[PDB]
């Protein structure tokens, strides 16, 4: 099986929406975000994970595993809902329970 | 917030 | 993933699993706070399934793991189901993880500042290494 | 989740390699086959699956799922590697073993 | 699948499900004989993983199944990895499964006959009714 | 072949 039981890892570039629809196009959102086609991919197992960046040493939540092409190439960028664009209802969500 | 304990 | 590595075990504190109750790994997900959690809401998370943390393989025979029941699916308002656009969910945990040396939180960005195109990032998890 | 426990079933048209190519051209090989894109999809966990159609009544196996639509979405053809091109193979197989 | 129906139980007596040894399913596969099976090249399929026959649920507690392991991969000689054409294996079982009203084989086309577009055709398996 | 004892 191409299954994982130990934890995989990964680092990769980030992509302007510019550069992505190269790829994707019309698909593109204000809400997403582009990253890989540089000799990786998320896969199936993968969708819900973290996508990552390091600021004033702190490790942050930049990204989520949204979708991809349909055979994980590593040709292609790998989608991602952009977190910029949806943390204000997570700390408005968190502010409330 | 976002320092391991195991540093990667 | 495909083209990965392993990680260093616990290398990522905040990374969860989240089974069904068949026992299986569906989605990932991110550790926000002790309480709370982060994931995507095409993952169609409910109360049933169940967050795993500071685990590793899942071979395990037994770990030395945190099985955490589900309390509260905070799904997304936005989610389209055919653009996949607002990708998002929450959960809030019936109990609480406790942050040891290997589980922990990831912290949070703001709407207002850049991640710019060609930096280096990293995705972890438990995804198929060849398609 | 959004994971059958139980076994689902699902029925569907096939395609013309012309009409697959309007979705996904360049990348129909003379190897696949495509169903589908009406209002249905094979999704993840389906893969290595059967495709089948009834013929002299039995049901011969015509086609394997292999990829598809990043979204599992439902307007777009599923592909299926085509059995009448790897049959020979398998006899030639079973003819060893 | 997505938008498809519960089949009838053992309705398909060829369908297989693929589990590694975390007792997971992985993959789909059909029944041509007793001895032998077919699945997806893609899937990476080895002697290590279970085929499971005339099962329904996940869920059970334990059903009527047939746990049976895999003897040798006859993994196809033109699998494309960037272009995934030829995607297809074959699996010869340590044991034959055993036919029932439940457990059977799929027919065989030829490369001579034409299924032609248009037709109605059916797809079965476990995968997942929503993204 | 492909008749199954179970009618879909
Ligand atoms: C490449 C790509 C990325 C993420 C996913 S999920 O696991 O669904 C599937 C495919
Ligand atoms: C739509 C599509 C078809 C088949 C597969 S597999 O399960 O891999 C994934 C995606």
């Amino acid at each position: 099986a191409n299954t994982p039981d130990r934890l995989q890892q990964a680092s990769l570039p980030l992509l302007s929406n510019t550069n992505c629809k190269k790829y994707w196009g019309t698909k593109i959102k204000d809400a997403m975000i582009c990253a890989g086609a540089s000799g990786v991919s998320s896969c199936m197992g993968d969708s819900g994970g973290p996508l990552v960046c390091k600021k004033n040493g702190a490790w942050t939540l930049v990204g989520i595993v949204s979708w991809g092409s349909s055979t994980c190439s590593t040709s292609t960028p790998g989608v991602y809902a952009r977190v910029t664009a949806l943390v204000n209802w997570v700390q408005q969500t968190l502010a409330a329970n | 917030c976002g320092v391991p304990a195991i540093q990667p | 993933i495909v083209n990965g590595e392993e990680a260093v075990p616990g290398s990522w504190p905040w990374q969860v699993s989240l089974q069904d109750k068949t026992g299986f790994h569906f989605c990932g997900g991110s550790l926000i706070n002790e309480n709370w959690v982060v994931t995507a809401a095409h993952c169609g998370v409910t109360t049933s399934d169940v967050v795993v943390a500071g685990e590793f393989d899942q071979g395990s025979s037994s770990e030395k793991i945190q099985k955490l029941k589900i309390a509260k699916v905070f799904k997304n308002s936005k989610y389209n189901s055919l653009t996949i656009n607002n990708d998002i969910t929450l959960l809030k945990l019936s109990t609480a993880a406790s942050f040891s040396q290997t589980v922990s939180a990831v912290c949070l960005p703001s709407a207002s500042d850049d991640f710019a195109a060609g930096t280096t990032c990293v995705t972890t998890g438990w995804g198929l290494t060849r398609y």
